[PDB]
């Protein structure tokens, strides 16, 4: 039926809960979280490369003038120039001495090598959370794909869950991102329309192939000062360059949470970050009633060497008797220690060695067996290895974290302090109140 | 060369040329003793968060020592308010054993 457990948003960490129905045996059931995707909503602005300036072939006229037109293309400048006359390997191209103005183009395009080297601009959106999970409910393992915001029935043969809404809201996205080549950039671009000389984003298109492109180049066509035909002209530098010597790191390096970067579609997979609410509705035909379980009669646990450690460091038997045999689960019931067998064979007779984790320096959780609760008792020393390549599989909690020697320093003092200031209070009180009983 | 890192429980990641990404976590392997001797508990406690233990653990069981000089105030008070009547009554009588440390 329904269990609701909250589960760390940590992936390949398992999370471990008993569910105990009033009438029937305790199941074990496991929620790990094998990968996490986190989809942001884009729109894409324009895209950007370096630009190609092209210079035409420059008109002339001989005896005449001209005029400059108005063109569509992208930072198009014109200048008309007279008193020319321009020579070619042949010699003079015009008859007139004077009065032979010369027209001035240029125009950018996008260069023929931006089908690679280019960068797209993006807005981006409410980025949504989809988890793959694996559910093991005792003999069945299931794998589905939820979306974490607490409404839709994530994918679930023969089963039901529903998780969300995340305790946090995270992105690693700011509201604009580039993407060129793969790498993810935060990088706050201009508008479409709104370019600049010499600053990422100063030649946009819709598309590499699109007919209409804006640019702001700052292109300056210079009056020619020699004599064969020549077309001078100044510029700035390409924005897209000096952006590429100033990007700075990517993404894939400064992303928090240890969110993996990936592109096509842009997303941030396999993040560490909040809890996650999880309601699984359980089939009836995977619950066994109390009377097809063993039932054990006796248990006892001893805890051997343990230490608080990202591993499983710690290690206890327990000494059971059961009136026959079967596949009883276990359990620990606290927060801080976590057992790695879920289920175990239990004969008339014997024992069970598990193996747990703990962040604790007192070792005081309880453990079942078939339903039935021992309490462990011991202190885990501080671990030796400094530095793992593991996870914490459970969490510090503050309480959980004082050794109880150091509780109970703690307590005779303030106890000490508090029966100190009792003392003095009963003896102004009684010693105030014979006045009053002596006249 | 070598490069020094900070690494905490939430862990760090490094990685190096065109190798795979390596992951590391630190653990709580502080020196000292939670189990052992008050000095022992508190070196392994000042390693394992410092301002925690300095502040809302010694600084206020220190605290709490001295808000046992107002207990011992009362007892004066008691005292003194007990000893204050010292001679109003003529013609009575006093026990012995207290007849010694009455007059002084």
């Amino acid at each position: 039926f329904e269990h609701a457990t909250t589960v760390p948003n940590v992936p390949g960490i398992p999370y471990k809960a008993l569910v105990e129905r009033a009438g029937y045996a305790p199941l074990n059931l496991e929620i790990t979280v094998v990968s996490s995707e986190l989809t942001p909503s884009t729109n894409k602005e324009y895209v950007t490369c370096k630009f190609h300036t092209v210079i035409p072939s420059p008109q002339v006229k001989c005896c005449g003038s001209l005029e400059c037109k108005a063109s569509s293309k992208a930072d198009y400048t014109c200048r008309v120039f007279g008193g020319v006359y321009p020579f070619m390997w042949g010699g003079a191209q015009c008859f007139c001495d004077s009065e032979n103005t010369q027209l001035s183009e240029a125009y950018v395009e996008f260069a023929p090598d931006c089908t690679i080297d280019h960068a797209v601009a993006l807005k981006v959106h409410t980025a949504a959370l989809k988890v793959g999970l694996r559910i093991v409910y005792g003999n069945t393992t299931a794998h589905l794909d939820t979306f974490v915001n607490g409404v839709t029935p994530g994918s679930s043969r023969d089963l039901k869950v529903i998780a969300g809404p995340i305790s946090a809201a995270f992105s690693p996205f700011d509201h604009k991102v580039v993407i060129r080549k793969g790498l993810v950039y935060n990088y706050d671009f201009p508008e479409y329309g709104a370019m600049k000389p010499g600053a990422f984003g100063d030649i946009q298109a819709s598309s590499l192939d699109a007919t209409d492109i804006v640019a702001r180049t700052d292109i300056r066509l210079l009056k020619p000062s020699v004599k064969n035909i020549h077309v001078p002209y100044t510029q700035a530098v390409s924005g897209y360059e000096m952006w590429k010597n100033n990007s700075g790191r990517p993404l894939q390096e400064t992303a928090p949470f240890g969110c993996k970067i990936e592109v096509e579609p842009l997303r941030a997979s396999n993040c560490a970050y909040g809890h996650i609410p999880i309601s699984i509705d359980i089939p009836d035909a995977a619950f066994v009633r109390s009377s097809e379980s063993p039932t054990i009669l006796e248990v006892s646990c001893t805890v051997a060497d343990c230490i608080y450690s990202a591993d499983f460091g710690g290690s206890l038997t327990l000494q059971y008797k059961a009136d026959r045999e079967g596949h009883c689960p276990v359990h620990s019931h606290s927060t801080t220690a976590v057992l790695k067998e879920a289920t175990t064979h239990v004969t008339a007779v014997g024992s069970i060695t598990l193996h747990f984790s703990t962040s604790s320096p007192q070792a005081n959780f309880i453990v079942s067996l078939c339903g039935k609760k021992s309490t462990c008792n011991a202190e885990c020393k501080p671990p030796a290895d400094h530095i793992i390549g593991e996870p914490h599989k459970v969490d510090q909690e503050f309480q959980a974290a004082v050794s109880k020697t150091s509780w109970n320093w703690l307590l005779a003092l303030f106890g000490g302090a508090s029966s100190l200031i009792v003392v003095g209070l009963i003896v102004l009180v009684c010693s105030s109140m014979l006045i009053n009983t002596r006249r | 060369t070598s490069r020094n890192f900070s690494v905490g429980r939430e862990g760090l990641e490094y990685v190096w040329g065109n190798h795979e990404p390596v992951r590391v976590w630190a653990q709580e392997s502080a020196p000292g003793d939670p189990h052992g001797w008050p000095h022992e508990i508190i070196i392994h406690y000042y390693h394992r968060h410092p301002v925690y233990t300095v502040i809302v653990l010694c600084g206020v069981a220190l605290a709490i020592l001295v808000g046992t000089a107002s207990s011992a105030a009362c007892i004066a008070k008691a005292r003194r308010d007990c000893l204050t009547p010292y001679a109003l009554a003529p013609n009575a009588t006093v026990p012995t054993a207290l007849a010694v440390l009455c007059c002084i």
